[PDB]
């Protein structure tokens, strides 16, 4: 259905131990395609799914030419940030940077992101309108306002509109295989006693992408959303994800208990109780 | 493909 | 500022006592990026263990996904050991089979 494509940064300073790490890893949903480390011996963008690969040699040199420049400015603002703060020169920091665009279940831009962030916290953010900012705090006015006075938003907008799209539509089109395919998800429910008069059911899906899916247990209807112990969805390591829902139901009252799921890989939402086999 | 534009805070 | 890391111990595929697999142990939410984890065999650890490249999801808490090749066995332990700014001492989480 929709797709995105999303570029993460990492930038870590580490006193004492060398100079700033930078990490830059960029996603198609929940498919990684590309990484480069600054902490690698010779560090250069490299390919992380079948299809990139095909990419020329100027495509790898245009990457890694890209990430290098950013190293060196994530180092210049690992230094600035301290400044902003007025923090000492002996912290370990972290800048973030997500970025990228939407694409909606058609093929043109549904919506631009770059979000920055400071120590895990909220420090910059382009608007939707991908002409304006929201600085969290009075040193992110500062960046807004270096920004605003060099029409920064103006050719992110442009890349968000124009190449952003066209290399993710065009990416898309190669990984069609996997990128345009779901794998609904492999359901069951699993029974074990915690007592005389309580036993855990449990619904599973695993096997499926992408990553996004909705798992409840309901009650003669009612749904349990406060009563069910869900665990993050997690990656199984073959591309596909695995998540599960549990409750604790009344030994004798298992049949009154409903599971269900929904998945883009289903064509209609699934159903499930406990099948204990005779 | 990244972006290109200038990052400096 | 610091957040502690969730922790899970799995496999790839439903375990099956001789067949081989993939023991999986994937910590996230945890923030600042430092982290150490350890895949441990009747306590004792893997050696050829791999990892993903790092990441973070849209709160800004990192996530990565440790492995190891195995094969379970009926009398053979499995657990994942982490360690983090956050940990007063290194977490331990033992595999489940049904988790």
């Amino acid at each position: 259905g929709s797709h995105s494509m999303r570029y993460f940064y990492t930038a870590m300073s580490r006193p004492g131990r060398g100079e700033p790490r930078f990490i830059a890893v960029g996603y198609v949903d929940d498919t990684q395609f590309v990484r480069f480390d600054s902490d690698a011996a010779s560090p250069r963008t490299e390919p992380r799914p079948p299809w990139i690969e095909q990419e020329g040699p100027e495509y790898w040199d245009r990457n890694t030419q890209i990430f290098k420049t950013n190293t060196q400015t994530y180092r210049e603002n690992l230094r600035i940030a301290l400044r902003y703060y007025n923090q000492s020169e002996a912290g370990s920091h972290i800048i973030q940077r997500m970025y990228g665009c939407d694409l909606g279940p058609d093929g043109r831009l549904l919506r631009g992101h770059d979000q920055s962030a400071y120590d895990g916290k909220d420090y910059i953010a382009l608007n939707e309108d991908l002409s304006s900012w929201t600085a969290a705090d009075t040193a992110a006015q500062i960046t807004q306002r270096k920004w605003e006075a060099a029409r920064v938003a103006e050719q992110l907008r442009a890349y968000l509109e124009g190449l952003c799209v066209e290399w993710l539509r065009r990416y898309l089109e190669n990984g069609k295989e996997t990128l345009q395919r779901a794998d609904p998800p492999k359901t069951h429910v699993t029974h074990h006693p915690v007592s005389d008069h309580e036993a855990t059911l449990r619904c599973w899906a695993l096997g499926f992408y992408p990553a996004e899916i909705t798992l409840t247990w309901q009650r003669d209807g009612e749904d349990q959303t406060q009563d069910t112990e869900l665990v993050e969805t997690r990656p199984a390591g073959d591309r596909t994800f695995q998540k599960w829902a549990a409750v604790v139901v009344p030994s004798g009252e298992e049949q009154r208990y409903t599971c269900h799921v929904q998945h883009e890989g289903l064509p209609k939402p699934l159903t499930l109780r406990w099948e204990p086999h005779h | 493909t990244p972006y290109d534009i200038n990052q400096m805070l | 500022i610091q957040r502690t890391p969730k922790i899970q111990v799995y496999s790839r595929h439903p375990a099956e006592n001789g067949k081989s697999n993939f023991l999986n142990c994937y910590v996230s939410g945890f923030h600042p990026s430092d982290i150490e984890v350890d895949l441990l065999k009747n306590g004792e650890r893997i050696e050829k263990v791999e990892h993903s490249d790092l990441s973070f999801s849209k709160d800004w808490s990192f996530y990565l996904l440790y492995y190891t090749e195995f094969t379970p066995t009926e009398k053979d332990e499995y657990a994942c050991r982490v360690n983090h700014v956050t940990l007063s001492q290194p977490k331990i989480v033992k595999w489940d089979r049904d988790m």
